[PDB]
RNA sequence: AUAGGUUAAUGAGGCGAACCGGGGGAACUGAAACAUCUAAGUACCCCGAGGAAAAGAAAUCAACCGAGAUUCCCCCAGUAGC
RNA sequence: UUGACACUGAACAUUGAGCCUUGAUGUGUAGGAUAGGUGGGAGGCUUUGAAGUGUGGACGCCAGUCUGCAUGGAGCCGACCUUGAAAUACCACCCUUUAAUGUUUGAUGUUCUAACGUUGACCCGUAAUCCGGGUUGCGGACAGUGUCUGGUGGGUAGUUUGAC
């Protein structure tokens, strides 16, 4: 699914890429350690500006 | 021996990447700096099957500008290499050239027709780059 | 009981058509699966009865959201 | 921190002739046998509700003219179709 | 009971394909030419250090071109003639076949763990071998289950099995 960044992880990670993973893959693993963020609307919004610069 | 001199005239252009013609017509008077009188040698990509003779367009292209007439037939791939003019020939002089071969091959197009025409056009300057336009 | 807890899908019969259109009564039933949902506002996972689809409303609307009309419906976990 | 535990507050529970909505759902029979089909979504079973309940204000029809939520009644017609 | 898809993930390697740029690759008869092909049209090149040529990648229809550091050094060719075309003098599109790359899924191997299973251990809710929750070990994207689907199927059901 769209998921996006918040850690480094490798392969597919460089802290606000958004990547289109496997959703077992981001549901079990990525989102439940954080090591990503649920890339919804208002998510993509507040990683542009706050997190990202 | 591909050298320092084609390869600064083909950073102008890329392989990959597909522009427009309007870019291509003023790109060429760039592309050729070379001390005598060339052309352009395009080879443009037919859009049916040239191996089934009833289809196959074979005849004479109208150059308006002046030469003003130009023969060209298909090869044996389905390209066609008709010329649009010397690299000497200012811009809209091109403009009006490419579009002069355009409606005079999609009104003769042929019977059996299966799809838009041109599909794939390589333009080839004389001493310049390898470009890629529609 | 095989329901579907944050849609409603449930068992719908139907029925078992032959080649010669012999009428059976047979049963759908709902892809359902037991998943540990971890919720974050919580900082808890929530063990729930879902289907498969009903998985994908969840990737779709956000766990919390949906989670707002099970305690609207008290469809308690 | 929750799960949990205790007490207070409010409601519910059950019965009931049919009618109403929904979840399930026959066979006999007819077909001059019988399996598609019919019987019939009827019988029966279960849940919920009111005094009526359900439906209901068009992502509807019509027809290039117009009508305007739903429901019930009489035709349309045993026709168009299956 | 079989396979597909769903729950269902991650890397790693090998192996098919696609694709980006790409160096190569392509002898009729002719031939200085391993001119693919069409090929516009006669200068490239260069003193951001060249040919000849040793060896080598290379291709190897073994008629050969290209040529990685290169002492060498500042030139190395042409167009053109014997070709149905004119040529790695400069030459694109890049294709038939190659190989590399980023990427993309397919199928096999090997490991991992985080889904999932645990009728393993332990603690708690508790004076309960239920269940749930928490730790932990073991397996682990298998298993198992839903939808579709081929096979099997008197286990079971509805029925037929003419008249003379």
């Amino acid at each position: 699914m769209q998921v996006i960044l918040l850690d480094k992880v490798a392969n597919l990670g460089s802290l606000g890429d958004q990547v289109n993973v496997k959703a077992g893959y981001a549901r079990n693993f990525l989102v439940p350690q954080g090591k990503a963020v649920p890339a919804t609307k208002k998510n993509i919004e507040f990683f542009e500006a706050r997190r990202a610069e | 021996k591909l050298t320092k001199r084609m390869r600064v005239i083909r950073e102008k252009v890329d392989a990959t990447k597909q522009y427009d013609i309007n870019e291509a017509i003023a790109l060429l008077k760039e592309l050729a700096t070379a001390k005598f009188v060339e052309s352009v040698d395009v080879a443009v990509n037919l859009g049916i099957d040239a191996r089934k003779s009833d289809q196959n367009v074979r005849g004479a292209t109208v150059l308006p500008h002046g030469t003003g007439q130009v023969r060209y037939r298909n090869d044996k791939n389905g390209i066609i290499h008709t010329t649009i003019g010397k690299v000497d020939f200012d811009a809209d002089k091109l403009k009006e050239n490419l579009e002069a071969l355009l409606v005079a091959l999609k009104k003769a197009k042929p019977t059996q027709a299966k799809g838009v025409y041109i599909k794939k056009v390589s333009i080839s300057t004389t001493m310049g780059a390898g470009v890629a336009v529609d | 009981s095989r329901v579907c807890q944050v849609t409603g899908k449930r068992p719908v019969t139907g029925n078992n058509r032959s080649h010669a259109l012999n009428a059976t009564k047979r049963r759908f039933l709902p892809n359902l699966h037991s998943h540990r949902f971890w919720v974050e506002s919580e900082k808890r996972f929530v063990t729930l009865r879902v289907s498969a689809k009903g998985m994908r409303v969840i990737d779709k609307k956000g766990i919390d959201t949906v989670l707002a009309e099970l305690r609207a419906r008290g469809e308690k976990y």
